[PDB]
């Protein structure tokens, strides 16, 4: 990748999603980010879109095994769960990789602050899903750690509606119901999110309508599942 | 049925 | 390292990755079972089958999306853009081939050979016909024409026997009749072959349909048969 | 516009 100038990676991460070639895209926004400058709202939204294709896939394969093992209970459903596993280990190593060594500086507008930091809750929170033991504890409070310095950032920096602030507490409250085992806190988080964005809808921007009410409908429902 | 997270669509 | 792994544990794993829709690794897997050097049950064809096409079929999807796009940039002609799609298009095209190659060297090495039946035989000289014809759809200059003959005559052969030893509603042969007809009107440029083909196909089979159980995977291919056959009218 | 060929299915 690094042969390969910058613009030609941003190019060939929109080809190879047009492709539905999402290993592709993904290595080429690697690439991009190696180039060491900032990313634009559009380059982020084509990282995201690529890592979040790759490590989906990963996921629903994993689910299905782990149920098939759990329903089991010869060798080979666990030794296949365990490759699978391993790979998205992986996939979500490089990613937080590339967002310490890279991605989140104090420096920079609250936006991508708060995106990178909602990213890293996100792939601690991936990791946690197939953690046991001692190891899954710390990627726990990672998790936990990258989401409350978001929602600190958020609070202070953004207002209650804007869809980078909803989609990081739809995801931290997410966090609190499946992996913190915190369904009060869940909630309460998602009804306050809920109510706050919707009581300052008024002053959102055009642009950011459709997002922004494609996240509430999703706390409601999540909300109507938990109640 | 699983929580729903925020969707895999460009923002 | 398949080549010391148990062959049930190759085929389990490879009906593990079906489930989970890791086409990949299933096809690998079946590389490896069929490396063991044992005859293939039918489940285990379906297998080999379903693996190898999900992976060649996403990337001949991917192929034509990026094909389109080169060729949409060229014709508007700009000084300054087309090298990277190019490019890009090149690495799937790249990755294609050596897909096909591998099941090509399956088919070879100990697939065709070692068929027991003439069933069997048949599916496989169709299979060899099949990714001849996927190397063909990106082929250009005298390699399309090596690669498009070599496509025919697989299926030469497989038609031949199958005329000799299989009924007209199997769904084998009527596979093989519906690939060899897509393989006239859209590789060879032969719409006269293509139709006819088509249309005996569809008629010989069915006269024998009150014969069947078997009904259902007979009457779908002879679908698509007529719905070529409508499209090619 | 492309011609139909056999479906990948389980026969
Ligand atoms: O060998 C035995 C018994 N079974 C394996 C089958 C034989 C048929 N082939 S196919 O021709 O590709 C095909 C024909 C019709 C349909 I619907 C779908 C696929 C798949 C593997
Ligand atoms: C302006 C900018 O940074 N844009 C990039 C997007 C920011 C938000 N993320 S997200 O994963 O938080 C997200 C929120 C809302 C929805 I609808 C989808 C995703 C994506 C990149
Ligand atoms: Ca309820
Ligand atoms: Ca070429
Ligand atoms: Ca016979
Ligand atoms: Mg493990």
């Amino acid at each position: 990748m690094g042969s390969m100038e910058r613009a030609s990676l941003i190019q060939k991460a929109k080809l190879a999603e047009q492709a539905e070639r999402y290993e592709d895209m993904a290595a080429f926004m690697k690439g991009a980010v190696e180039k060491g400058e900032e990313l634009s709202c559009e380059e982020r939204n084509l990282l995201s879109v690529a890592y979040k294709n790759v490590v989906g896939g990963q996921r629903a394969a994993w689910r299905v095994l782990s149920s098939i093992e759990q329903k089991s209970n010869g060798p080979e459903v666990r030794e296949y769960r365990e490759k699978v596993e391993t790979e998205l280990q992986g996939v979500c190593d490089t990613v937080l990789g590339l967002l310490d060594s890279h991605l989140i500086k104090e420096a920079g507008d609250a936006e991508s602050r708060v995106f990178y930091l909602k990213m890293k809750g996100d792939y601690y929170r991936y990791l946690a899903e197939v953690a046991t033991g001692d190891d899954k504890k710390r990627i726990i409070d990672s998790a936990r750690s990258a989401y409350q310095e978001a929602m600190d950032i958020s609070k202070k920096e953004m207002p209650p509606t804007n869809p980078i602030r909803l989609g990081l507490a739809l995801n931290f409250s997410v966090f609190h119901y499946e992996i913190a085992n915190s369904p009060e806190e869940a909630i309460s988080l998602a009804k306050t999110t809920f109510d706050e964005a919707m009581a300052d809808l008024h002053t959102l921007s055009e642009d950011s309508y459709k997002d922004s009410t494609l996240i509430m409908q999703l706390l409601r429902d999540n909300l109507t599942l938990w109640t | 049925q699983r929580s729903t997270s925020t969707p895999n669509v460009h923002m």
